[PDB]
């Protein structure tokens, strides 16, 4: 994250951080919306063109954190992962299209004062909340510019209108993305980067004061460029994949 | 249950920069 700041403790209990098993090595974010499933990024876990597939056996999490410097106690939990679900048609050849994963986790978490699941929108708040103009906020722990920070960090990010988004790139854009930032001319500036992937973009219910999760940290080029714009998964879009992977196992 | 932070939302507590996003709805 470019131009974060420190999270405050407990402002982000459904982060959760995406470790390769050995050597241990943080690679990716990833948010919590149940006691035993989470949602990340597609490419954190599958991406041919680097070599990249990552099984089950590969990979840790660990949930309720808020420092890297310091083990703490009875708070944080580390759980393995008893299955990786990749969305069917993730196209990794092209642009990131449906660029979202689920992991199974193989010990339910119990939640805490620094665990707890993320909502995911229904038709309603996804059609109301996710306009240009409206903050999210995004989270991680990755690269603070285009190196890693000790505390978690976290921007408040404006949606852009989608032409915006579509003339800012020559990569094709798809309906199941959307992109985050400042304009050149409003001044503030902020970024998710590299290793914030598979991190949320949260927006707050004005209607229920609820945590929405509807983006996932997804791809970009450069962080905190002027004139580029981050691009997140569009979470609501792909809903209905979320549910039939968690109802039908 | 979801979306409701222990340590806000379920202690009548803002965090430090949720009042910007709030506003952004306006
Ligand atoms: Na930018």
């Amino acid at each position: 994250i470019v131009e974060g700041s420190d999270a405050e403790i407990g402002m982000s209990p459904w982060q959760v951080m995406l470790f390769r098993k050995s050597p241990q090595e943080l690679l990716c974010g990833a948010s919590l919306i149940s006691d035993r499933w989470v949602l990340t990024a597609a490419h954190c876990l599958l991406y041919p063109p680097w070599d990249k597939n990552f099984t089950e056996n590969d990979l840790l999490v660990r949930i309720g954190k808020h420092s890297r410097t310091r083990y703490e106690r009875n708070i944080e939990k580390i759980s393995m992962l008893e299955k990786i679900y990749i969305h069917p048609r993730y196209n990794w050849r092209e642009n990131l299209d449906r660029d979202i994963a689920l992991m199974k986790l193989k010990k339910p978490v119990a939640f805490s004062d620094y665990i707890h699941p993320v909502c995911l929108p229904d038709r309603e708040t996804a059609a109301s909340l996710l306009q240009a103009g409206y903050k999210g906020r995004v989270t991680g722990w990755g690269n603070l510019k285009e190196g890693q920070p000790s505390v978690l960090q976290v921007v408040n990010l404006p949606i852009v209108e989608r032409p915006v988004c579509k003339d800012s790139t020559r990569i094709r854009i798809t309906d199941n993305m959307f992109c985050a930032g400042y304009k050149p001319d409003e001044g503030k500036r902020g970024d998710a980067c590299e290793g914030d992937s598979g991190g949320p973009f949260v927006m707050k219910s004005p209607f229920n004061n609820r945590w929405y999760q509807m983006g996932i940290v997804s791809w970009g080029e450069g962080c905190d460029r002027d004139g580029k714009y981050g691009f997140y998964t569009h979470v609501f879009r792909l809903k209905k994949w979320i549910q039939k992977v968690i109802d039908q196992f | 249950d979801c979306g409701l932070r222990p340590l806000f939302e379920k202690k009548s507590l803002e965090d430090k920069t949720e009042r910007e996003l709030l506003e952004s709805y306006i």
